[PDB]
């Protein structure tokens, strides 16, 4: 039966450009029904991309070349293979390539070759998005801990506890860093800033609403990417708002309503957000002035937007797409691109919109 | 109802001889008289004693 | 208004049938707990479920009546009928049909309705029914001796010289005045005699021949 | 008859276990708090005036013979003198 | 006659359809004030009677199932699969054997106190007929049908009294029945549209325990799509007057008069006044 | 400074001495001007005041509370598969009940016994609004709108650090599973808070047996999915070594039991730290302490482990008290069998020593009966002695009895008489009356068998049967004759062992077969003994007077007397007739049915049945043929007609018969050919030899119950019936009556349901290898038993 609404119908096309440009090649066996954090990634023009079976491939923004499918997630050398749940996440960032699993085994390929791949143990399952800071490649598990790990073997094995709460919802908050000190997003709705040389003082804020709630199931959660502008970080998280604190490790704070989990986009002085109800919105950095709604698109599990050439394109859960512009987000394009629906996120450079459907079929539409 | 309670045997408490002292008449289940003289067998007030006005 | 259905629940069994004094008598109950008749209708349903053989319900509508206010001027009814909601689960079965003695059955019905008729005639000596009381435990005190004696007479022909002298024994201290404890008078002498203890079956042989039936 | 020795019949104990290491460690003036804790309390007793607990240890295996220790206390109005009486085996 | 005489292999169909479908009391019996929220019942019927020359009828129709009670606003919906494996013992003295009736199939029951009797059944079987001939050198004979059948019942009940209801009850069913042929002459596929109508004086006094409900009816059969191809076929109408009884208790689910008569027609269908009784103690 | 008009007429709706008369005004004012201060923000503001209308002047002063109306009933509509039991029993406790005033306050309370159970059950996004229906003032009721939430889904289980067995082999022992296949049903995404904690603890165990001593969980992660279709769970163990078992110490009072357990604790060398077996041992010397008066013993276990050598070893402190001493053996629960009955199967004696073998010896004595449901043992503890204990079992009565009289009158069979009264106990005795009076329109068989269990106090049983058949088939030809038969039957039976069990007894048997067809498996026997008339005619009476010892012996060791799970129970009848009867012959019939698990939950039961029957004839006779060996039907072999498995008689050639208006199957007569002629019907062999065999499945689609009743099964049987006595020289065209090698085999599914008032067994087989003659069908229905 149906829970509250249902998905919202789909309103007319505008179409004023020619998004012909498509090639599809179905990698590995498919996510499916699993929620993961699989998004493609590039570095030269050269277009990488896994599954969680393991099948690790490397193709180009042109039409797909140097093709190696090496099988990462293998676990067996007897009769035959077993996947490993690989859903942590491809990072290219000096000449290696970083996924996570859910295995404790956070493997590092390489660039020309991609077969040696060392793993290092870890507390955990490894979910977050892998970034690296000064040669050390950030870890946030599902057990609540920060695992910084080195490019070469992985020596400096540091670990700091932050929040367990109970009946969590995720912990695949992706941190980012301001002028030495990395920001990472909690699990119980607190903001973390420590740097990165042993693990310095925490300094905790509770963000969250579930403190004045009193039954809670999912309330305290914040899974964010806070990039930040001139020493702001801005870190949202699940039922409350933007928490635009200071780099100078302040207490003040206040958000508005509304937060999900999902990423946004900084602009500068123009940010676009999306919420549970997925409608896409636009705020400022001080407050909000012209908080205008799309209540198009009410229930439809919309994905992570990207910004691609001035237009906002967000998929949907099908395969559509939604082409929104910027001064006041009325244009919509839809194409049917995709069957199996799409769930990561969406990333572009330098000109290339790369997504990745549920199917594993990487597309470079470009309009 | 029945017409049992009130055809059973009557009690009567059996003595005891000379050398034994019988003590052993010290625990529960006993009958008091308590001067009974009313209505017994069915003719009986079953209707519930509802309370009349001051 | 409660008034209008207080007013047609005058019909009984003596008047309509077992079925249609209950239908208006629960809806006073639940919808009105203190209302202006809060003590009436829990009069009224115990006796209502007591001839529609409404048993094991209308002993959990005894325990409430004292519960929520032991300070009742005419108690002795709700303690009255507790005691005929136990002797209801005795002999008045398919067993009763046939005239058979069930003496030697559950006496767990039989022993729940002596402690609440023995607070009725000692607490309130004067009641009403405290002569019915008195010519109903009688009766109970019959039943649960003779169901001792049952158990003594399988003892006896399995053949345990223990637990023959322990039951009468038990029953010497219980009952001591009633026609199972005299009837189960030779069965603790031969129990004295089939072992080497002559020394205890002369005492119960001074006592049977001393009170002749 | 024919079904005298052909029918099972079970073990038929009775009384309390009398072992016979623990049975000659009472005395003569000895209290009934020691002697119900050495021995146990008695299965049966004499309520009649005096005060005599037997100690009977029966036991009868399935038509193979009947055998019984019997040992009787008498004790006095307080509860002191002890009058031993053991019985090794019945008649 | 010998074409008539090897019509009566050929009327198996129709003596079936008759059979395969039944009223509310031969399946759920009286579905009055039941809190059971899925519950399976026993029922077994069985007739008897020779329709003309002798036949020997000694069809035991049996079905087992289950229920889902979902209340809504008054307005039920049942659901469960049932089985109908009938053992039809029905032959003439000329040719001998039996039919193993197989089927299964479900039922949606919307029927209610109020008198919202709205029922759709639904079900598959598949009819193995096998039957061993003499004259014209026939012989042994096996072949193999299916039915599909689409009950739709429709009716309503008006409480003019506070224990005797009449419930003027409908029926209109469809059969998708085909045909066979020989090896040693043949049918096609017909569509039958057989309905009935009539009321149902139902003294239900479910006051106590004892529920007894004391049914009639006066119901009449009557064939809206007849067919005249078998030679031809033949025009018959049918009488279904049959009085129900009911005895519900927590130790009596028995002692029940089921029985059903006719008047005029060629057919013998039941006893006249025959019932059971069983009891648990 | 009073007030005088203080009482007004809108505070007696609910109270007079509560609302009303709850702050004396009237004769209790003190203060001088505070009278507003003192009753309405003091007093009047928290039990259902809710105006804070500031009071006037003295001349148009009024308070005017309207008081909310009361709830009437609480009608929880759109029942979404939930009982409605179970919902407002939470909401007495916690939320509002039935007739309770409320003052317009209750909006999170009852959101906490509804909205918060769905959150327990797994419905996340339940937005349940109760919203008061328009009604007057009189019994104010409410709708329950009710928007059910996303189900108990679970998408992936995962556990980390398995370093030893792999993440497959763990799901199948877990209570807590994911997909299920098609091979079974039950074992989807049913998640649940309780049995969460269930599998985990089976995680812990798992390891444990095995050796990992050291084994440790750490917190388990259950993480949701963002628009919520599934919930994960994550749990951390981290493992140890496999270690090894040293050897065992039993420190304390042994009581003289210094021998039999050193020997019971006795390890192997070179074995592991087993869970299961140091969990096994505690409770083994607690049994065993138990068969001598020590009933409640103190024992513990000391765990030293040893990471040097990876080692460890036990040490138990056995504290055995006292020898306890039953004092009284009481029965609750027998309300319609008397205490004569349950005092026979008790093997421990009222004032001995409390032997907790014979205890467990009679309780399982009492349900190998088949008159109780559910049996327990609960040993108290008498206060006043320190070694006194009294035995209670608390037995529940079950309904012992059927009273069949299905008759029914038609319109030209006939009166149907069928009284089937069967029971195991007449009125709480312990006797078993059954009688069944049949009685057909002209089979007017009536039967009554009265059993005494008990004659002598050992044991010794006698009982006795008066059948009375009466069967006149003066229609049909398919093996039919007039028969008419009657007889008394005397059996006493006594035990021999705690489970085997003989019998012997007389018996008369009357028998007169007249005007029988003839055939060869029949006039075999006829021309043996008696007299040897033409095989032309019809209307040979033969009238034989038996005089038969029946004998036999029954052994039952089964878990259960209702319906079974575990066990074996092997019975055997035999008889043979004295010297000096009409016939000298013999019969040998034996049964079997075993019940092995193979599990331990006891839900997947093999059952294996074995039914082997001979009989011939002493000093010349042919096994007289009311008394042969039939096959087939139901609950022998499913998947064949009613004793149509054996030999099949060739029938003689026939001249004349009632009236044969040409259509009878009398064969050399003008309808048939003039030889010898074949039938089709089967008479019956002299021996038997029936072996199934059942896979009793878990609970299938109709899972209801209440006790144990449905139970769905599906089978594999065999069988065959041969005449041991078949002449084969002097008939070649007819097949071999006399080889035991034509097996019969089907297979199928069964459903029986123990239901009181319809105990019928249906079941539909198909069998997969038959031979020629034998009629098969395929849906099979009785009563059993």
């Amino acid at each position: 039966e149906e829970d509250v609404v249902k998905m919202s119908p789909l309103p007319t096309v505008e179409n004023q450009f020619t998004p012909t440009t498509a090639w599809s090649t179905s990698v590995g066996s498919g996510i499916g029904n699993f929620y993961s954090n699989l998004h493609p990634a590039l570095a030269d023009n050269v277009v990488y991309a896994a599954d969680r079976a393991g099948l690790v491939k490397a193709l180009n923004a042109d039409d797909g070349k140097e093709i190696w499918s090496v099988s990462l997630a293998e676990k067996d050398g007897w009769f035959s293979k077993e996947p490993a749940l690989l859903s942590g996440g491809v990072t290219v960032s000096g000449g290696h390539v970083y996924i996570g699993s859910e295995k404790a085994q956070v493997y590092a390929l390489n660039t020309s070759d991609g077969t040696v791949a060392w793993q290092t143990k870890v507390a955990g399952e490894a979910l977050s998005r892998p970034v690296v800071s000064d040669g050390l490649v950030l870890i946030h598990t599902s057990n609540g801990q920060l695992q910084a790990l080195n490019e070469a073997d992985g020596a400096v094995k540091w670990t700091v506890n932050l929040d367990m709460p109970s009946l969590s919802l995720r912990g695949e908050s992706a941190p980012t860093t301001a002028f030495g000190a990395a920001v990472v997003g909690g699990d119980n709705g607190r903001v973390s800033a420590v740097l990165m040389e042993q693990g310095q003082m925490i300094w905790q804020q509770r963000i969250s609403q579930a403190t004045g709630s009193t039954e809670i199931d999912r309330l305290s959660d914040v899974d964010t990417t806070p990039v930040v502008v001139n020493g702001v970080v801005f870190a949202l998280a699940y039922n409350g708002n933007l928490t635009a604190l200071d780099l100078r490790s302040g207490q003040i704070m206040w958000k508005r309503e509304l937060g999900s989990v999902n990423d946004f986009i900084v602009d500068g002085n123009r940010i676009y957000l999306v919420d549970q109800n997925d409608r896409v919105m636009a705020l400022t950095i001080d407050g909000g002035v012209t908080l205008w709604t799309q209540s198009d698109l009410l229930h439809r599990l919309l994905t992570s937007p990207v910004l691609y050439n001035g237009n906002l394109v967000v998929g949907d859960s099908e395969g559509y797409l939604h082409w929104i512009n910027v001064e006041d987000g009325r244009f919509v394009a839809q194409q049917k691109v995709d069957s199996s629906g799409f769930q990561t996120e969406p990333v572009a450079a330098d000109g290339k919109l790369l997504i990745q459907a549920k199917d594993g079929t990487v597309y470079s539409i470009t309009r | 109802g029945d017409e049992a309670y009130l055809e059973a045997a009557p009690l009567a408490e059996l003595h005891a001889p000379a050398g034994m002292i019988l003590p052993v008449t010290s625990g529960d289940y006993a009958i008091p008289v308590t001067n009974g003289s009313g209505a017994v067998g069915k003719a009986l007030d079953i209707r519930p004693p509802a309370q009349p006005l001051a | 208004p409660p008034n209008e259905i207080y007013a047609t629940a005058q019909q009984k069994l003596q008047d309509g049938n077992w079925r249609q004094a209950i239908t208006q008598l629960e809806a006073l109950d639940n919808r009105y707990p203190f209302g202006p008749y809060s003590q009436q209708v829990q009069l009224d349903l115990i006796y209502a479920y007591y001839k529609n053989a409404d048993l094991p319900l209308a002993q959990a509508a005894i325990d409430r009546f004292i519960r929520l206010n032991p300070t009742h001027p005419n108690i002795d009814y709700v303690m009255y009928m507790r005691g005929l909601t136990n002797m209801a689960l005795d002999d008045s079965a398919l067993q009763g049909f046939f005239g058979v003695d069930r003496s030697d059955r559950d006496p767990q019905h039989a022993r729940a309705a002596f402690s609440d008729f023995s607070k009725l005639v000692r607490g309130y000596p004067n009641s009403q029914y405290t002569t019915d009381a008195t010519k109903r435990l009688v009766f109970l005190k019959d039943r649960l001796a003779k169901y001792e004696y049952s158990v003594a007479e399988y003892y006896t022909e399995r053949g345990a010289w223990v637990a023959v002298v322990n039951r009468v024994e038990g029953m010497l201290r219980d009952y001591p005045d009633t026609q199972a404890t005299r009837d189960a008078l030779p069965l603790m002498e031969n129990a004295y005699r089939q072992m080497q203890m002559n020394a205890q079956a002369e005492k119960v042989a001074k006592i049977i021949a001393a009170n002749s039936s | 008859s024919t079904l005298e020795r052909v029918v099972y019949r079970p073990d038929i104990n009775q009384g309390n276990y009398l072992t016979a290491n623990d049975v000659s460690k009472i005395r003569v003036g000895m209290t009934q708090q020691q002697v119900a804790y050495a021995l146990g309390t008695p299965l049966m007793s004499d309520p009649f005036g005096t005060n005599t607990w037997f100690y009977v240890f029966r036991q009868q295996p399935g038509h193979e013979g009947v055998t019984q220790q019997t040992l009787t206390l008498t004790f006095n109005s307080s509860g002191v003198l002890t009058n031993i009486d053991n019985k090794p085996a019945l008649s | 006659e010998a074409t008539r005489n090897a019509a009566a292999l050929f009327s198996v169909d129709y003596k079936a359809f008759l059979n395969e479908v039944n009223n509310l009391n031969k399946r759920m019996g009286d579905l009055r004030d039941i809190n059971g929220e899925a519950g399976a019942w026993c029922r077994i019927m069985s007739g008897t009677g020779s329709a003309s020359g002798g036949f020997s009828d000694n069809y035991t129709h049996v079905q087992v199932g289950v229920d889902k009670k979902h209340e809504l606003d008054g307005l039920d919906l049942f659901t469960g699969f049932t089985v109908t494996h009938t053992d039809s013992s029905a032959s003439a003295d000329v040719f001998s054997g039996k039919t193993k009736s197989v089927g299964a199939g479900l039922y949606a029951s919307a029927m209610f106190d109020s008198g919202a009797y709205i029922d759709l059944i639904g079900k598959y079987v598949h009819h193995d007929n096998e039957y061993t001939a003499t004259f014209a050198g026939l012989g042994t004979r096996d072949y193999s049908t299916h039915s599909w059948y689409a009950g739709a019942e429709a009716g309503y009940r008006y409480h003019v009294t506070e224990d005797a209801w009449i419930e003027p009850q409908a029926e209109l069913v469809y059969g998708s029945v085909s045909g066979k042929q020989f090896a040693w002459m043949k049918d096609k596929d017909y569509n039958p549209l057989i309905g009935r109508t009539g009321v149902d004086v139902g003294k239900s006094f479910s006051g106590k325990d004892w529920k007894v409900t004391a049914r009639a009816g006066l119901g009449y059969q009557f064939d809206l799509l007849a067919n005249g191809e078998t030679i031809k076929g033949e025009k018959d109408s049918r009488m279904l007057m049959s009085v129900g009884l009911n005895a519900e208790i927590r130790d009596n689910v028995r002692f029940g008069l089921e029985f059903e008569k006719s008047a005029f027609g060629k057919y013998n269908v039941d006893n006249a006044v025959c019932a059971n009784f069983r009891y648990s103690f | 400074f009073v007030v005088k008009d203080i009482h007004f007429e809108g505070l007696q709706r609910v109270a007079v001495g509560a609302a009303l008369l709850s702050m004396p005004v009237r004769t209790g004012d003190t203060v001088n001007d505070e009278d507003i201060s003192n009753t309405i923000r003091a007093l009047f503001a928290t039990g259902n005041f809710e105006d804070v209308r500031v009071l006037r002047d003295g001349d148009t002063l009024l308070v005017q509370v309207k008081e909310r109306p009361t709830i009437a009933s609480i009608t929880f509509s759109g029942n979404k598969s939930v009982k409605d039991d179970m919902l407002k029993q939470n909401l007495e406790a916690s939320g509002v009940r039935v007739g309770e005033s409320l003052d317009r306050t209750t909006i999170a309370d009852i959101e906490k016994g509804l909205e918060d159970f769905y959150y327990s059950v797994g419905k996340y996004s339940a937005s349940v609004k109760a919203v008061v229906t328009p009604l007057p003032r009189n019994r104010v009721d409410l709708k329950l709108v009710f928007q059910e939430g996303v189900s108990a889904e679970i998408q992936q289980i995962n556990i980390v650090g398995n370093h030893a067995f792999t993440t497959d082999e763990l799901i199948s022992h877990f209570q807590l599973r994911d997909e299920v296949p098609w091979w079974n049903v039950v074992g989807d995404r049913k998640y649940q808070k309780q049995k969460l904690a269930g599998d985990l603890e089976t995680l812990r165990s798992y390891y444990l047996d095995r050796g990992y001593a050291r084994f440790n969980i750490d917190s388990t992660q259950v993480s949701l999915t963002p628009d919520k279709k599934g919930i994960y769970v994550t749990v951390n163990i981290t493992e140890g070594d496999q270690y090894k078992l040293s050897g065992v110490e039993v420190s304390g009072n042994l009581a003289g039991h210094s021998a039999e357990i050193e020997q019971l604790t006795k390890i192997e060398p070179g074995e592991l730290y087993n869970g299961t077996k140091v969990t096994k041992m505690e409770d083994d010397i607690k049994k065993l302490l138990g068969r001598y008066g020590y009933a409640y013993p103190r024992v513990q276990s000391m765990p030293e482990i040893n990471d040097a050598d990876k080692t460890v070893k036990l040490r138990v402190n056995v504290d055995a008290g006292n020898r306890f001493y039953v004092r009284k053996i009481r029965f609750e629960g027998n309300d319609t069998s008397k205490d004569a009955v349950l005092r026979r199967e008790m093997r421990q004696m009222e004032g001995a020593w409390l032997g907790s073998d014979l205890v467990d010896q009679g309780k399982e004595r009492l349900n190998r009966l088949g008159f109780f449901e559910t049996v327990d043992t609960d040993t108290q503890r008498v206060p006043g002695s320190p070694d006194q204990v009294d035995v209670v079992y608390k037995v529940k009565e079950r309904n012992t009895g059927s009273f069949n009289f299905g008759i029914c009158y038609g319109t030209e069979s006939g009166v149907s008489f069928q009284a089937g009264v069967q029971q195991d106990n007449w009125l709480g005795t312990g006797y078993a009356v059954g009688i069944n009076g049949t009685k057909n329109d002209y089979q007017t068989y009536a039967e009554l068998s009265v059993t005494n269990p008990y004659f002598t106090v050992d044991g010794v049983s006698l009982g006795g049967r008066l059948f009375y058949n009466d069967f006149q088939a003066d229609d049909a030809d398919l093996s039919d004759y007039t028969n008419k038969s009657y007889g008394t039957d005397v059996t006493l039976g006594f035990p021999i062992n705690e489970y085997n069990s003989l019998r012997a007894g007389l018996g008369y048997v009357h028998n007169s077969l007249s005007n029988m067809q003839p055939q060869v498996a029949m006039w075999r026997y006829l021309y043996s003994m008696g007299e040897h008339p033409s095989t032309s005619d019809q209307d040979n009476s033969f009238k034989t007077d038996d005089f038969t010892f029946n004998y036999g012996w029954t052994y039952n060791k089964l878990d259960r007397g209702y319906f079974p799970t575990d066990g074996s129970r092997v019975n055997l009848t035999g008889k043979v007739t004295i010297p000096g009867s009409d016939n000298e012959y013999y019969k040998v019939t034996l049964d079997t049915a075993t019940y092995v698990p193979i599990d331990d939950d006891h839900k997947w039961v093999v059952l294996g049945r074995t039914r082997w029957g001979y009989g011939d004839g002493l000093g010349g006779k042919e096994m007289p043929f009311y008394e042969n060996f039939y096959a087939g039907g139901s609950s022998t072999v499913r998947g064949f007609q009613s004793n149509t498995i054996g030999p099949k008689a060739v029938y003689f050639p026939h001249q004349a018969s009632n009236y044969d208006p040409d259509y009878d199957y009398e064969c050399a007569t003008q309808d048939g050919a003039k030889d010898l002629c074949k039938s089709d019907d089967a008479v019956g062999g002299n021996a038997m030899a029936v072996a199934s065999l059942e896979f009793i499945t878990p609970t299938p689609f109709i899972s209801d119950k209440y006790a144990n009743s449905v139970r769905t099964s599906f089978f594999w049987d065999m069988g065959t019936v041969w005449d041991t006595n078949w002449d084969s020289s002097q008939y070649s065209g007819y097949p071999d009556y006399s080889d035991p090698s034509n097996i019969r085999m089907s297979a199928g599914i069964a459903l029986q349901w123990m239901s009181p008032l319809c105990p019928l067994v249906f079941s539909y087989a198909q069998p997969f290898k038959k031979y020629d003659g034998d009629k098969a069908e395929q849906f099979q229905f009785n009563i059993g038993k």
